[PDB]
C-alpha cells in the first residue's frame, strides 16, 4: 500500500570524488601568469553547513597536478634561452687567491678558455670566475654537465621570484576547503566550504625548510601519512614564522661574452673589493621557541617520555643533504648544522649563522640529463624568508631505545605543494538524481 | 524577527540539508554547470564540461523529462531498491546519503526510465491514430 | 563574508553634529538585502540601540 | 515455453529488423550518440560530435519534437514520395531500405515540416496574443 | 500573386524599429544563432559558439521557457525596475535602449524567474502527489 | 553570394584607432610568418 | 670588419627564406564564430 513512483530531480546538491585539470588565475617571469584567467575581484566562499567530508592530502591529484605544471613552465621558460654546448671546453683554470677569507679557499676558480666568435672562423680567448662545486678536474678542468648532457643558460630578463597561484576547477567541478583547525590532513572534516578557486599558493622551492609558505592557524601542526612509518616524511607547520635573512656579500661583476650570431654568455668577472662566503642568519631564541612547540607536538605522538632529539642529515646530494634554495636568481645550498643539531629531556640578540655555497649548474627537479646555467647577479645580494615549516625524517624507530632521532629532509617537490594544498579537495558534480514521491505521471 | 535581512545559499549552501530543503535550490546548482600550457587545458576542461551538461541534458530528454527540473515518471518504486518510508527519506536526511545508498541500482532505474518512455512515445502514438 | 568598518571623527565639539560612516565589504555578489543599524554603548553602561535601515528600501 | 529469462539487443541489434519492431530500440541507439597532436585530432573529433548532435537537436527543436523519441507532425504524407501501403513499410522491411527509398525526398520533406511549424507558432503567438 | 518579389527580413534588421515591431521579427534572430593557425583558432571558435548557445538554452530551461519565443511567466514586474508605461516602451523605444536601460536589473530579474519555475515544478508535483 | 543586411533606423559609434580586429590581424599575420619560415634552412654558419 | 660581415651576424642568425613558398598577398576575410 505504498505507491511510490520515481521521480528525477535535476541539480540535486550532489558530488563525488574525481580528477580534473585545474586550471591557473592571477592577480617577464619563469611562471607564465600571462595566459592565466585574471582572478576574480571578490572570490565567493560558501560554507556547506551539516556537511562532513572526508579528507586525504597524500592522495590528492592537486599535488600532481601542480607539480607536472611547475616542471612544464619551468621547461617552457628554459625553452627559448641560449644553450650552452660551447662552453663544453677545457678550461684552464688557477686559484682565486685575491682578498679572499679562511673559510672561502678554493671555492672559486679563475678559468681561461678559448670560446666561439660571432664569425665561424674566429676565436677569442676569455676567462670567467667558476665555483668549485661547478668544476672538476680532468690545471685541466671542465664543467661538471658536459659528461652528463648540455645546459641551458637562464635567460636573464626572467625572474625567478615566486609568484601566487591559484588553482580553479572548470563549470560542473567543485574545489571543498576543510575550514577545520588543527586538520590532521587526513580523515574526516565537518567544517567544510566550497570555492571556485584556491588561495594565492606561491611556488617556492625549498629543500629542509618551507619558506614563504602558509602558518598554523592555532598551534604547529605534525602531519604524516604514517607516523608509525620511519619511511614516510612528516611534514610540520609552524604556527609562527622564524625571520632567516640570506646574504651574498659579494659584490659580484657580471660581464657578458658573444658566443655565436645572436648569443651571449654570462661570467662572473671579478668581485669588486673583499671575498667571504654566503650564509644565512637565524634568531636563536626564536628558532629554540619554535623547536620546543615542535617537540611538544611531536611528544603527543611519540609518548610524553620519550626523548625528542635533531640531528645531521643523513646523507646523499647536496640538494637533499643542504638547504637548498633560490635568492634573487643565486642558487644557496646551506649548511642546516647549526639548526638540528640539540637533544631535549622530558623534564639574546646573538644568532645562528648558517654558511651557504652559490651553485650555478643547477638540477632543480629529480631529472638526470638536463641541467641549467644561472648567470650572476649584479653586486651583493640580500633576501629575507619566512621559514614556516620542515621536512622530517625519523631515523631507525627500534623499541630498544626511549630515543627519537628527527633530521631534515627534502629533494621531493610533491611534498612542498602538498604542504599548501593539504586543506583542498576536488569533486565533480552529479546533479541528477531519482526519488520515490507518491506524485505520478 | 523585526530588524532583520535576506541572504540566500550559494552553490552547495543545500547539500548539507534534508531533501525537502534542498529541493528548492534545483536552480541554483543547474545555472552552475557550464560556467599552449594553460589554452589546451582550458579548452579541454570547456569541451568536457559541454559534454557532460550534453549527456545529462540526453538522459533527461530520453527520459520524457526535457527542461524539468522536477519531473514525475511511470516508473513505480518497488521495495528492493529502499526500504526506507518517505517520511524518513525528505526529512531525515540529505541528497548525499541517499547517492551512497541507491549507486547500485541507478543504471536499472535508468533502463526502466528509458523503456517506460519509449511505451509511453508507442502509446501516445497509437491514440493519437484515433 | 560581511565585514564592517567604522570612521569618523575622534572629537566632536559640543552642540555640534556627529557623523559616522559604517563601510560594508561582502564577498557575495548575488542580490540581498541586509538590515544595517547603530550600536552605541557608553563606558561602562550597557547597549543602546540608535537607529537601523533596510539595504534595499527606504525603511 | 516457461524458463526462458531474456535478454535485449544492443546497440544496433534491431538494424535489419523491420521498422515497426525496430521502433522500440530509439532509445538504445540515441543514448550511444555522446559517448600532442593526437590531442587535437581528437579534440576536433569529439567537437565535431558535439556540433553533430546539437544539429540533430536543433533540427529536432525547429520541428517541434524537442525531447520526443517518436514526435507526430502535421504535414500530410504525399503519395509520389512512396506509393507503398502502412503493412508493406512497418512489417515487410527495414529502416535502412526505407532510408535509401526516400534519400531523394529528404530535404524537401525537412523544409516542409521546418515551414509548418513556423505556421504553428505564428498561429500559437496569434491566438496567444488576444 | 505573378508579378511580385521577394523581400526576406534580414538578420538584425528590427534592431532600430520599435519593441513592438521588433518583438515580430525574432525568428530570423533565433534561427541562426548556432551556425595550422587558422585551424586551431576555428576550433576555439566553434567551441565558443556552441558553448554559449548551450548556456542560452540552458538559462531559458531554466526558466520554463524552453523552445519558445515568446514566454509568459509568473513573477510581477516590479515598478522599480522601471517606471515606464507600456505603451510608451512598446511604441517609443527600441529593444537596445530597453537593454540599456535596465542593463543592471537582469540579473535580479533571472533569479527571480529561475525561483518561480523552481516553486511551479514544486506546484506541479504537489498537484500530481493527488 | 556574400549575404549583406541593411541596419535601417540603427545609428552605431565606431573608433578604427581602437578597434581588436587590427591587432588580431597583425598577430595573425605574424604567426603566419613565422610557421612559414620554420621548416626550412637556418643560415648559421654563413657567418664567416 | 676588404674583409667584410653579414650585418645580422652581430645581432641574431638568419633563416633562409623557403624557396617554394610565395609571398604573393592573398585576400583574407576574417569572419567571426556564430552568435558573432
Ligand atoms: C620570500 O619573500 C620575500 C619577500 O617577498 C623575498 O625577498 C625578496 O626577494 C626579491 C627577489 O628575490 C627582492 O627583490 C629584489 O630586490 C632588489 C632590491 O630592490 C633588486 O636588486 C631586485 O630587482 C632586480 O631584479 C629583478 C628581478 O628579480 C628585476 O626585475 C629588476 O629590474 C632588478 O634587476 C636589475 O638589477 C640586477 C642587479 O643589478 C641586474 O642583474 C639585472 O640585470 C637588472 O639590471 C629585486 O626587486 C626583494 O627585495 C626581497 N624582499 C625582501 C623583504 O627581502 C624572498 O626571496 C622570498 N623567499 C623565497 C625563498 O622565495
Ligand atoms: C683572473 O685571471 C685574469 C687573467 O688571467 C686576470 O685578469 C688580469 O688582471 C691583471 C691585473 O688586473 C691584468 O694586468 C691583466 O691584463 C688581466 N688579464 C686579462 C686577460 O684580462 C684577473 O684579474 C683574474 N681574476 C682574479 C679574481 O684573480
Ligand atoms: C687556446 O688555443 C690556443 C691555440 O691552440 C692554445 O695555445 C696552444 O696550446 C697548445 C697546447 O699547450 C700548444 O701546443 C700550442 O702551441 C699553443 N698555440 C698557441 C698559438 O699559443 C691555448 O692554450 C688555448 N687556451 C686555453 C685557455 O685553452
Ligand atoms: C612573514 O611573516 C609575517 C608575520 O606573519 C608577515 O607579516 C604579515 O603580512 C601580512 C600580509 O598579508 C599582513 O596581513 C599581516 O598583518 C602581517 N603580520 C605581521 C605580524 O606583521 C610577513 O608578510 C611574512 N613575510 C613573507 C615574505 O612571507
Ligand atoms: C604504518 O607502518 C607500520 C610499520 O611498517 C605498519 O605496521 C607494519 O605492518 C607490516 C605489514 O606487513 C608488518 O609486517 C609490520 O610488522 C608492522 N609493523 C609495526 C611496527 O606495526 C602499519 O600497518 C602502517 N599503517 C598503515 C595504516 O598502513
Ligand atoms: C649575520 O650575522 C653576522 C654576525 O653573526 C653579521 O656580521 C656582521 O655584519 C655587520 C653588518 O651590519 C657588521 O657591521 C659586523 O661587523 C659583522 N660582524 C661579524 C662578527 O661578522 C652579518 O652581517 C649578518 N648577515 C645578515 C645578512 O644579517
Ligand atoms: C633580519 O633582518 C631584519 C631587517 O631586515 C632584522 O630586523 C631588525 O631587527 C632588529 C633587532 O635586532 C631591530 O632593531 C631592527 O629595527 C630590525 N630592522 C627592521 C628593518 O625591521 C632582523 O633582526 C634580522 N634577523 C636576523 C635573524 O638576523
Ligand atoms: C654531520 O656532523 C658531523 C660532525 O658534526 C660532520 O662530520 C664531519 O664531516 C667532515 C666532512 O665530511 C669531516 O671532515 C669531519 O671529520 C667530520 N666530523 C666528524 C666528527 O665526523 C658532518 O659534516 C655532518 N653532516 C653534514 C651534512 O653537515
Ligand atoms: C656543516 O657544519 C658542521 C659544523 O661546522 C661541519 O662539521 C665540521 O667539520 C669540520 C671539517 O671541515 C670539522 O673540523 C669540525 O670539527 C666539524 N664541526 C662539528 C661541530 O662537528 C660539517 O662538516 C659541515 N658540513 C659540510 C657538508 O661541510
Ligand atoms: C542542519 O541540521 C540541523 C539539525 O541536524 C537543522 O536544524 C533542524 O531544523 C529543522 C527544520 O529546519 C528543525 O525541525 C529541527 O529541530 C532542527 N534541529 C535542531 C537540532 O535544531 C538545520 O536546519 C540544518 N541546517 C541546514 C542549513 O540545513
Ligand atoms: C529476419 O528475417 C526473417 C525472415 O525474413 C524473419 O522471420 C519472419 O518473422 C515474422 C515475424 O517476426 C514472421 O511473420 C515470418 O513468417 C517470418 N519469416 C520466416 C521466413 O521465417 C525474422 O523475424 C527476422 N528477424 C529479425 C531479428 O529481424
Ligand atoms: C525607422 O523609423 C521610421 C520612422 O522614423 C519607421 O517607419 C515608421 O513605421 C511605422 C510602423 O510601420 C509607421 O507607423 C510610421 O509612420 C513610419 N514612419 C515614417 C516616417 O514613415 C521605420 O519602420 C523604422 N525602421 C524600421 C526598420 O522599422
Ligand atoms: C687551490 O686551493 C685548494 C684548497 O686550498 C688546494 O687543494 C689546491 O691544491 C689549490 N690549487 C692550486 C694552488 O693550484
Ligand atoms: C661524470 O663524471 C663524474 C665525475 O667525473 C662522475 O661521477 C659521473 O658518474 C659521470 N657521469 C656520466 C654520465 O658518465
Ligand atoms: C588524523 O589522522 C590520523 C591518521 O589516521 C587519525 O588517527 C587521527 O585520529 C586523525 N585526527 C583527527 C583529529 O581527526
Ligand atoms: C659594487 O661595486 C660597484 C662598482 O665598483 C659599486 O658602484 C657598488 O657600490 C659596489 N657595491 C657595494 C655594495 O659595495
Ligand atoms: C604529557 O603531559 C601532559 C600534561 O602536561 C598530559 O596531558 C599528556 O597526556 C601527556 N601525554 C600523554 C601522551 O599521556
Ligand atoms: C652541536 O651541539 C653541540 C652541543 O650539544 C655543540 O658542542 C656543537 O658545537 C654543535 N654543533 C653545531 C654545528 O652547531
Ligand atoms: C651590430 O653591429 C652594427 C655595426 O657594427 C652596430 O651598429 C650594432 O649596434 C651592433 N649590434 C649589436 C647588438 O651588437
Amino acid at each position: 500500500a505504498e505507491n511510490l513512483w520515481v521521480t528525477v530531480y535535476y541539480g540535486v546538491p550532489v558530488w563525488k570524488d574525481a580528477e580534473t585539470t585545474l586550471f591557473c588565475a592571477s592577480d617577464h617571469n619563469v611562471w607564465a601568469t600571462h595566459a592565466c584567467v585574471p582572478t576574480d575581484p571578490n572570490p565567493q566562499e560558501i560554507h556547506l553547513e551539516n556537511v562532513t567530508e572526508e579528507f586525504n592530502m597524500w592522495k590528492n591529484n592537486m599535488v600532481e597536478q601542480m607539480h607536472t605544471d611547475i616542471i612544464s613552465l619551468w621547461d617552457q621558460s628554459l625553452k627559448p634561452c641560449v644553450k650552452l654546448t660551447p662552453l663544453c671546453v677545457t678550461l684552464q683554470c688557477t686559484n682565486v687567491t685575491n682578498n679572499i677569507t679562511d673559510d672561502m679557499r678554493g671555492e672559486l676558480k679563475n678559468c681561461s678558455f678559448n670560446m666561439t666568435t660571432e664569425l665561424r672562423d674566429k676565436k677569442q680567448k676569455v676567462y670567467s670566475l667558476f665555483y668549485r662545486l661547478d668544476v672538476v678536474q680532468i690545471k685541466e678542468y671542465r664543467l661538471i654537465n658536459c659528461n652528463t648532457s648540455a645546459c641551458t643558460q637562464a635567460c636573464p630578463k626572467v625572474s625567478f621570484e615566486p609568484i601566487p597561484i591559484h588553482y580553479c576547477a572548470p563549470a560542473g567541478f567543485a574545489i571543498l576547503k576543510c575550514k577545520d583547525k588543527k586538520f590532521n590532513g587526513t580523515g574526516p572534516c565537518p567544517s567544510v566550504s566550497t570555492v571556485q578557486c584556491t588561495h594565492g599558493i606561491k611556488p617556492v622551492v625549498s629543500t629542509q625548510l618551507l619558506l614563504n609558505g602558509s602558518l598554523a592557524e592555532e598551534e604547529v601542526m605534525i602531519r604524516s601519512e604514517n607516523i608509525t612509518n620511519n619511511a614516510k616524511n612528516i611534514l610540520v607547520q609552524f604556527n609562527t614564522p622564524v625571520q632567516i635573512n640570506c646574504t651574498r656579500p659579494n659584490n659580484n661583476t657580471r660581464k657578458s661574452i658573444r658566443i655565436g650570431p645572436g648569443q651571449a654568455f654570462y661570467a662572473t668577472g671579478d668581485i669588486i673589493g673583499d671575498i667571504r662566503q654566503a650564509h644565512c642568519n637565524v634568531s636563536k631564541a626564536t628558532w629554540n621557541e619554535t623547536l620546543g612547540k615542535v617537540v611538544k607536538q611531536l611528544r603527543k605522538h611519540f609518548g610524553n617520555n620519550t626523548i625528542i632529539r635533531f640531528a645531521n642529515s643523513s646523507g646523499g646530494d647536496l640538494e637533499v643533504t643542504t638547504h637548498s634554495f633560490n635568492c634573487g636568481g643565486e642558487f644557496f645550498y646551506c649548511n642546516t648544522s647549526g639548526l638540528f643539531n640539540s637533544t631535549w629531556i622530558s623534564n639574546s640578540n646573538d644568532s645562528i649563522t648558517l654558511p651557504c655555497r652559490i651553485k650555478q649548474i643547477i638540477n632543480m627537479w629529480q631529472r638526470i640529463g638536463q641541467c641549467m646555467y644561472a648567470p650572476p647577479i649584479q653586486g651583493v645580494i640580500r633576501c629575507v624568508s619566512n621559514i614556516t615549516g620542515l621536512i622530517l625524517t625519523r631515523d631507525g624507530g627500534s623499541t630498544n631505545s626511549t630515543t627519537e632521532t628527527f633530521r631534515p629532509g627534502g629533494g621531493d617537490m610533491r611534498d612542498n605543494w602538498r604542504s599548501e594544498l593539504y586543506k583542498y579537495k576536488v569533486v565533480k558534480i552529479e546533479p541528477l538524481g531519482v526519488a520515490p514521491t507518491r506524485c505520478k505521471r | 524577527a523585526v530588524g532583520i535581512g535576506a541572504v540566500f545559499l550559494g552553490f552547495l549552501g543545500a547539500a548539507g540539508s534534508t531533501m525537502g530543503a534542498a529541493s528548492m535550490t534545483l536552480t541554483v546548482q543547474a545555472r552552475n554547470l557550464l560556467s599552449t600550457v594553460w589554452g589546451i587545458k582550458q579548452l579541454q576542461a570547456r569541451v568536457l564540461a559541454v559534454e557532460r551538461y550534453l549527456r545529462d541534458q540526453q538522459l533527461l530528454g530520453i527520459w520524457g523529462c526535457s527542461g524539468k527540473l522536477i519531473c514525475c515518471t511511470n516508473v513505480p518504486w518497488n521495495s528492493s531498491w529502499s526500504n526506507r518510508n518517505l517520511s524518513e527519506i525528505w526529512d531525515n536526511m540529505t541528497w548525499l546519503q541517499w547517492d551512497k545508498e541507491i549507486s547500485n541500482y541507478t543504471q536499472i532505474i535508468y533502463g526502466l526510465l528509458e523503456e517506460s518512455q519509449n511505451q509511453q512515445e508507442k502509446n501516445e502514438q497509437d491514440l493519437l491514430a484515433l | 563574508q560581511v565585514q564592517l568598518q567604522v570612521s569618523g571623527p575622534g572629537v566632536v565639539k559640543a552642540s555640534e553634529t556627529l557623523s559616522l560612516t559604517c563601510d560594508v565589504s561582502s564577498a557575495s555578489n548575488t542580490r540581498d538585502y541586509f538590515y544595517w543599524s547603530w550600536v552605541r554603548q557608553s563606558p561602562g553602561k550597557g547597549l543602546e540601540w540608535i537607529g537601523g535601515v533596510y539595504s534595499n528600501s527606504d525603511t
